[PDB]
């Protein structure tokens, strides 16, 4: 069973250097004028740790149907963060490259949405 | 949860209107806040928008800066002063908020402005004497909306239709009212329409019948 | 600027069956565009946002699909409070926001022929100057239909106005009145008055006119 | 094949913000997981690196020149444009452009570009003055001095006398203007029956001066 | 942030002999660090990636070592191409740095320098100032002192240096310096001498010019 090794690894650090990536694009501008308001919120990030990432990704590297199935889990948790639905296509085109970015093989056949 | 509008009235054109939209049951400041109008047998048509806080104001190239529109977190409630109003501008204005700044996802229940130069008049009632027989009343040359238009004190429910009012090119409105009886039973039963007129407090009971 | 289009702008098909709507934009609007759905006389309601995404508490037979210029919204069964007006809108550059020109559901009946009845102005009505001639249409569908006036077989146009009621909460049919407006001059000169309606119910149309007799 | 070509001034203000810009060839700004960087040599010094831009807009610069360097991206170009602020003599160096990769197993500039001699300095082009030096083994040579920039090419007889020639790299004066000398050995015995020519050339000032050496 | 410290300065070795190369971060960087070759042709290039691994289109006789704040780098055999500087890179975080640099020279016997004086021409008299310049023909190794004497004064800060980078037909080192002074002050001074020490000399070769002998 592919899913009992996703439950023993942590696909966190994955998820963090994916979005510190994106980093909401360091430079000013692109602020909608009817934007909700936002207040103060109750609570640094982790470091970049991508060999952590990979590491926790080097488990599913014999299996591409359980590779893919990792990269839809790290979908899945990031899915409530990204909004414009183009933040959504920058992330998906990172994570298809993750396998890439680590020494492992991409699956050939993944659905990340 | 619920936005509830206020201020809606007959208006002369080239007089000014002001409208108030009172927001609870949600953080009224958190979200920005929009007007949108709708004429009579027409589409709706967004008219005036406001920022969350009032920093940002547009409107469309049908009012441009003839309305103003303007908000008081205190008081959750938005403004839209209506400054000129024209013929053009007689709609049912409604008020939303929206959580991410582009849809409008919650509505009022809407205020009905009129821009009309005509004065209050009380309809005048004529009769209209007819597989079955048909009879109706004629209220015509009545402002401003609405009137009701019951017959027999209700009694008559069934095959009661009543036409939504047209306004005339001398700015009064009128409509009619029919109902579809038995040909034999205006022998003995007896049709009387009952049309009222809140606005010119006019109430009015005529009885039709087929021979004069 | 960025226009939108609903097409077709009457849909009438039968309850309980599948319906398909289509809006589209004048130029590419990416997926932002929202759904909404204003009953006979009810506030407009959110329905769709973003396209694809379903409003809180809008029942699972809504569904949005489209991107681009091209968008359609779906209803797996039209239910009885579904026959309605619905209105797409997207926003242009963060100042504007624009809607269609709105599509109507309407429940499919067999086609029925109209009631056609002619009412000669009331005595009381003559007594003011302006004489009011009425032609009644009972119980007729599809709404599509066509009233002429002809006064001693004149064609009249630009004097009359018509109204239509909606559709009946029990048979679904329609109630159209057309009033003729003429002044109590010009009704005393003339003397045969007639209502002629053509409709698809009617092999050929039916002409109710009416005399002093 | 992927390369990476710079395009700039070579000559800067002191004060005024320098502008460079690199083109590439394979057009891969767009492409995840390419960082474009900056690399200046200073004369003489090893590699620096200056700081690194995403295509997203988010950027890492060296920490000692953050608060000079500011770095832009134009993808449908395949340009990432570097601009230096306040720059000082210090900052004279050879800038070069070079692809980031951030992937665990490769961490390294790739591909680098040729390298723009970029020099910071208010002293207008001059043209080089060329003075000989009068001459067993004998010793003889040309001195090049009050010019700039600094490229510079020295031959002998128009590249016939290739044998024990020394072209020493030149050095900046307090006067803004570099001097160099260049100098070959020949036979004693052949002082003066050969004639030596060391042919200067300076591309900047359009001037070439062929200068002949003799004894005093 | 991140300090990468090479702590072999230069080396001398001959063809064909083992050569290594240290690169030290005591912050801890891990796997993760590059090597790159730097020659005269101003165009640095990658050699060994992660480390461990030869990059593409990199001879076979390179090979590294990496620990995580000491890292190795072999040469088998030292061709004359290999002759350069080298540089070690990190990525491990964020503030990227290079190292100081090695330079690998070609070992050779020393070779005691040439030493030669110029003086001033009368063409750059004529419009200001003067230039004297002291040569070294074939110094080895490139350590040199060179100390400019003007009538027994020592001269201190109107002087400058300059040297080749060790033209591979001799496999030698070559120095000029230049003494810069006004025409006023040249005139002021007769003799000009030129002294020069090195490792191949036993004693100071001291080279002077006079204006009178010309």
């Amino acid at each position: 069973r592919c899913q009992s090794q996703l439950e023993r690894a942590n696909l966190r650090p994955c998820e963090q250097h994916l979005m510190q990536k994106i980093q909401r694009d360091e430079d000013s501008y692109e602020r909608d004028p009817y934007s909700p308001s936002q207040d103060p919120y109750s609570p640094a990030g982790s470091s970049q740790h991508q060999e952590r990432c990979c590491n926790e990704l080097n488990e599913f590297e014999n299996n591409q149907r359980c590779m893919c199935e990792a990269l839809q889990q790290i979908m899945e948790n990031q899915s409530d963060r990204l909004q414009g639905r183009q933040q959504e296509q920058q992330f998906k085109r990172e994570l298809r490259n993750l396998p890439q970015q680590c020494g492992l093989r991409a699956p050939q056949r993944c659905d990340l949405d | 949860v619920q936005l509830v509008e206020s201020g809606g009235g007959v208006v002369q054109p080239g007089r000014s209107l002001r409208l108030s939209c009172v927001g609870s049951g949600f953080t009224f400041r958190r979200d920005a806040k929009y007007w949108v109008r709708q004429a009579p047998g027409k589409g709706l048509e967004w008219v005036a928008a406001i920022s969350h806080d009032g920093g940002e104001e547009d409107y469309a190239e049908s009012v441009k800066g003839r309305f103003t529109i303007s908000r008081d977190n205190s008081r959750e409630t938005v403004y839209l002063e209506m400054n000129s109003l024209r013929p053009e501008d007689t709609a049912v204005y409604y008020c939303a908020t929206t959580r991410s700044g582009w849809y409008f996802d919650y509505w009022g229940q809407g205020a009905l402005v009129t821009v009309s130069s005509a004065s209050t008049k009380g309809p005048s009632v004529f009769p209209l004497a007819p597989g079955t027989a048909a009879l109706g009343c004629l209220v015509k040359d009545y402002f401003p909306e609405p009137v009701t238009v019951s017959w027999n004190s209700g009694a008559l429910t069934s095959g009661v239709h009543t036409f939504p009012a047209v306004l005339q090119s001398s700015g009064l409105y009128s409509l009619s009212s029919v109902v579809t009886v038995p040909s034999s039973s205006l022998g003995t039963q007896t049709y009387i329409c009952n049309v009222n007129h809140k606005p010119s407090n006019t109430k009015v009971d005529k009885k039709v019948e087929p021979k004069s | 600027e960025i226009v939108l289009t609903q097409s077709p702008a009457t849909l009438s098909l039968s309850p309980g069956a599948r319906a398909t709507l289509s809006c589209r934009a004048s130029q590419s609007v990416d997926t932002y565009l929202a759904w909404y759905q204003q009953r006979r006389g009810q506030s407009p309601r959110l329905l769709i946002y973003d396209a694809s995404k379903r409003a809180t508490g809008i029942p699972a037979r809504f569904s949005g699909s489209g991107s681009g210029t091209d968008f359609t919204l779906t209803i797996s069964s039209l239910e009885p409070e579904d026959f309605a007006v619905y209105y797409c809108q997207q926003r242009n550059n963060w100042r504007t926001w624009t809607f269609g020109q709105g599509t109507k559901v309407e429940i499919n009946r067999t086609v029925a022929a109209p009631s056609v009845f002619i009412f000669p102005p009331s005595d009381e009505q003559l007594k003011s100057g302006t004489a009011s001639v009425v032609c009644l249409l009972n119980n007729f569908y599809p709404r599509e239909a066509k009233v002429q006036w002809k006064v001693d077989n004149a064609l009249q146009s630009g004097n009359s106005q018509e109204s239509v009621t909606e559709q009946d909460s029990k048979d679904s049919t329609y109630s159209l009145s057309s009033t003729l407006t003429l002044s109590k001059a010009d009704y005393e000169k003339h003397k045969v008055y007639a209502c002629e309606v053509t409709h698809q119910g009617l092999s050929s149309p039916v002409t109710k006119s009416f005399n002093r007799g």
